[PDB]
Order: C-alpha cells, then structure tokens, then sequence
RNA sequence: AUAAAU
C-alpha cells in the first residue's frame, strides 16, 4: 500500500548519494603542501648556521 | 659529492634539510632515511641536530622519488658468497616460497623458506628448522583456490613437505601468516611421490602433478611457470 | 602357510592384487610386499581377471582406515567436533557434531568428556588427522552407533577383535550367552564393551572375555566361562 | 526467535 512512498523515497534517497561523490578528490592533494608550511616557518639564515 | 660514498656505522652522511640556488630559485632537497641509515640526534655547545648517520658499512647511494620547485632524494648505504638480508620481512602483497608443516582440515600451516625480490631472484631467511624459530604460516582453506571458494578438500591439494608458493594477503597474529594460492602462478611448485618417498614430480595441469618416472599422479594444486 | 616380511609373492607383476592389511605397495619401485607376519588370506572371484588379499597379524596397535567399527573416548570438546581417543598414547580423532542423527547448527549433542561411543572411520588419511562418524551408511538405514551407558570396556588384541567381529564361528559370543544375557559392542581398533543387568554378570563376562584375549583357545573359552561364572557365586 | 564464537 505504501510502495509509492517507497518509490518516492528511493527518489528522495538517491540525491545525496550524488552530492557525495564530487566533492572527494579535492581532499588528497594538500598534504605536501602541508609539508611544505614547515620548511617555510624554519629561517634560511639557521641553516647556514648549523 | 658533497656526503661521501662511502660510510662506516656511525658516520655523519647529510643534515635533515637541504637547499642549493639554482636558475634564480631556490630548489629544497628533502634528505629521507633509508636502508642502511637512521635518523638521530646530536647536539653540539647546547645546541640540539637532526642529521643522517650510516648503520652499515657501505657505499653510499642516492636516488630521487616522488612557480617554485619540489625535490625528494632517498639517502641510503649499500653493503661493499655470504647473503644476509634482515631488512627483507614478509609484507602484504609479496610472494613468499613455503614448506608445508602439517595439515588440518579447515587450513594449512606452513613455515617461510624464501621471499620473492621486486623487479627471478629470491631472498633466502636461514633458520632452524628443527627448533621452531623459523617464521610459521597458515594457508586458509578459502584462500586456496578462487574456483569453489566454499567447498575444498585439502588433502587433494596439499602434502606435507610439498612446496608451495603464496602470496601473503596480511600478517595475521604472531604465530601465523596468511597465504592465498588463488591465482595461477601460485600453487604447489616441487614435490615428490608418496610423501617425499617416490621421484621427483611435474606439474602439467593446474589440478593435477604427475611424475614421468614412475607414471605416478597426485592430486595437487599446481601453479604456472 | 605363514608369511614373513619381505617374502617373495607368487601373484605375476601386470596382474593387481587389492590392497589387505599386512600388504604393501612401495611408492616408489611400485612392489607389492608383505610387511606383516602371519596367514596370508587371499579371495578369488569369477573364473578370471580380480583379487584381493590380507595378512592375518598378531598386532595390538590400531591405525584408522576407511569403514573400520571403532570404539574411542572423547576427552575433551573443540569448537565444531569432539576429541576422541580410539586408544592410548595415539594421535587424536575428528567427530563432527554434525555427525548425528537429526543434527542441527543451533543443537550441539549432549555427549560430555569421558563418554563411550561407537563409531565408524570415514576418512582416514596417513598424513591427515584421521575422522570418525556416529552413523555409518554402509550397515543399513539406522547406524546403531550412540554413545555406550555404564557398562565396562575391555582392551582385546586387533586380531582377537577382527575374529570377534567378523568370525561366526568364534565361540565366544555363544558361550557367554549360555551362561548370561548380555549386549555387546565390538570395535576394530582393540576395544570391547559389555554391558548385563548386574554388575556381577558384566564382571564375569570381563573375565572370560580377558582369560579369552589371553588364552587364543576354542577348547579353554568353552570350560573358562564355566569356572568363571561358578567363581562369581562363590565370591558374591 | 527458548539460549551463538573452551
């Protein structure tokens, strides 16, 4: 009796599931970066130093 | 040029930063421990220091792997018959050459032999093998074969002393490894008749050894040259 | 005609001899030869083309083959079978649970640590852990094999149980039921279970059964069982 | 769904 709801809901299921999927591969490639923050922060003038 | 080729255990290789000046742009070379080395702290006049520093006595080998540049050199220190070979431990993934032990119903056990390199050569663990110090593995009755995962009669693929060459899909606990024959270059690779008491025998089919001496036929679980 | 080890076979090479205990086939020269010392018993049927044989032996030692009547003790239970020891300082035997009328995964048996049953070999390989099932198929439609009450076992040579099982014309079933109504099971791995109403009976019919297994002789059973079961009424 | 991984 309630099949059309279910239908319906599978309809109102399936939207999100899209939205997740786009957003992902952004995500992976700052990490080097990340890396990259820390050599900035020590001095270049240290380095000579040690 | 500037680290030498050639260091003894405890000799100072390279800091933990590097930077050169290059087409108008500073390029950083990023100094990564390897095989043969170990990063360590030292601290001169109060002063703390991260550098570098050989564990063996080798030559010296560098090797990069991966606006403004980005750079990645792996510093490591190479021995230079008798082969040792620690630093080679069985991981996921790698092709391991195996001694079957016993056999149970519902598994296998076995013990590691050897280990397959990466691109055939082979790294050979040299133990006791009548002590129990060498490195023991489990081959599971579903990781036996792809075809009927389910259903698999483990004496008809098996034998004790046969040797059988697997894949390690996970270390498991300490005392047993995890080994699949799934796939067709794996399977049981030597193995003789009746135990080990009969002659030599060949695989042919994936399902079936023969040995063409005696005309015995075993059923074994065959891998692909 | 006795038959040593490593005795020459009169059977020609191209020609199959079935395998029989006692009997050998080396896998590596493909030979057949006896390993066992004993009467050899070889069966001949239709006028040409099948054999088989076997060597009768004298050996107390039980090793598990296919479609062997066995009497073990489960010592301890795993986590889908029963440990069971068909003998002392011998490798363990795998019972199935399943291995039950009316089985089930949700209804384990009831059977504890220290119970008799009877059981038949399935699969038994030299190189394998050796198993044994409750029911057998090859008897009938009911195995007849559920784990022994009470009672008393008794340890019996492979021979003398091979004979008590298999051999009509052994007297020893018949002169215990001259003196005594009894229900006996036989095993094939050397082991025999007597059960009567009284105690008395049970101890009685151990004793000629022991004096039997000692003895070997048709003459002596015959009179043993008389001044054992007259000792019991002296006794009692 | 009447008692699950010694």
């Amino acid at each position: 009796q309630n099949a059309k709801l279910l239908a319906n809901l599978i309809r109102d299921a399936l939207r999100n599931i899209k939205n997740t999927n786009e957003e992902a591969t952004p995500i992976p490639s700052s990490e080097t970066k990340a890396d990259g923050i820390l050599l900035e922060t020590i001095s270049v003038p240290q380095i000579r130093d040690v | 040029f500037q680290f030498p080729e050639i260091a003894y255990p405890g000799k100072l290789i390279c800091p933990q930063y590097g930077t050169e000046n290059k087409d108008g742009e500073d390029i950083i070379f990023n100094y990564v421990p390897g095989p043969g080395t170990k990063l360590i702290q030292y601290e001169h006049n109060g002063r703390t220091l991260e550098a570098i520093t050989a564990t063996l006595v080798g030559t010296v080998r560098c090797e990069e792997e991966k606006r403004r540049t980005v750079k990645n050199i792996l510093v490591s220190v190479l021995p230079g018959a008798n082969n040792d070979f620690a630093n080679n431990l069985p991981k996921e993934g790698d092709i391991v050459l195996t001694r079957v032990t016993r056999l149970s119903l519902q598994r296998a056990n076995v013990e590691i032999l050897a280990v397959e390199d990466k691109p055939a050569t082979f790294s050979v663990s040299q133990a006791s093998s009548d002590l129990g110090e060498t490195f023991r593995g489990i081959i599971r009755s579903q990781d036996v074969r792809s075809t009927d995962r389910d259903r698999v009669k483990v004496i008809e693929c098996f034998k004790p002393g046969d040797i059988v060459r697997a894949q390690v899909l996970s270390l498991g606990d300490g005392t047993n490894y995890y080994l699949t024959t799934a796939r067709n270059d794996l399977g049981v690779v030597f193995a003789r008749a009746a135990n080990g008491a009969g002659g030599l025998m060949y695989a042919t089919d994936w399902q079936m050894m023969t040995s063409p001496v005696t005309g015995a036929t075993e059923k074994r679980k065959c891998a692909k040259p | 005609t006795f038959i040593f080890p490593g005795d020459s076979f009169p059977v020609d090479p191209t020609t199959p001899v079935k395998l029989g205990p006692g009997i050998y086939c080396d896998p590596n020269t493909q030979e057949i030869r006896p390993v066992n010392t004993g009467v050899l018993h070889v069966s001949a049927k239709g006028k040409s083309g099948v054999q088989t044989a076997y060597i009768d032996y004298s050996s107390k030692r039980y090793i598990p083959s296919v479609n062997d009547f066995v009497i073990g003790v489960i010592i301890g239970t795993f986590s889908d079978s029963y440990k069971v020891s068909l003998q002392n300082f011998s490798s363990s035997v795998s019972l199935s649970y399943m291995a039950f009328p009316n089985a089930s995964k949700k209804n384990r048996p009831t059977l504890q640590v220290g119970d008799l049953v009877y059981a038949r070999v399935c699969t038994a390989e030299k190189e394998l852990e050796a198993e044994i099932e409750c029911f057998d198929s090859t008897t009938g439609r009911d195995a007849g094999f559920g784990i022994l009450e009470d009672g008393m076992i008794i340890d019996v040579n492979l021979n003398f149980a091979r004979q008590l099982l298999f051999n009509n014309d052994f007297p020893l079933l018949k002169v215990l039921a001259a003196h005594t109504k009894f229900e006996v099971a036989i095993g094939l791995n050397g082991k025999i279970w007597v059960k009567c109403e009284e105690l008395s009976n049970t101890l009685a019919c151990y004793r000629t059964i022991m004096e039997c297994c000692q003895k070997n002789d048709t003459a002596a059973f015959k009179d043993i069982a008389k001044r054992q079961f007259k000792e019991i009424l002296t006794v009692k």
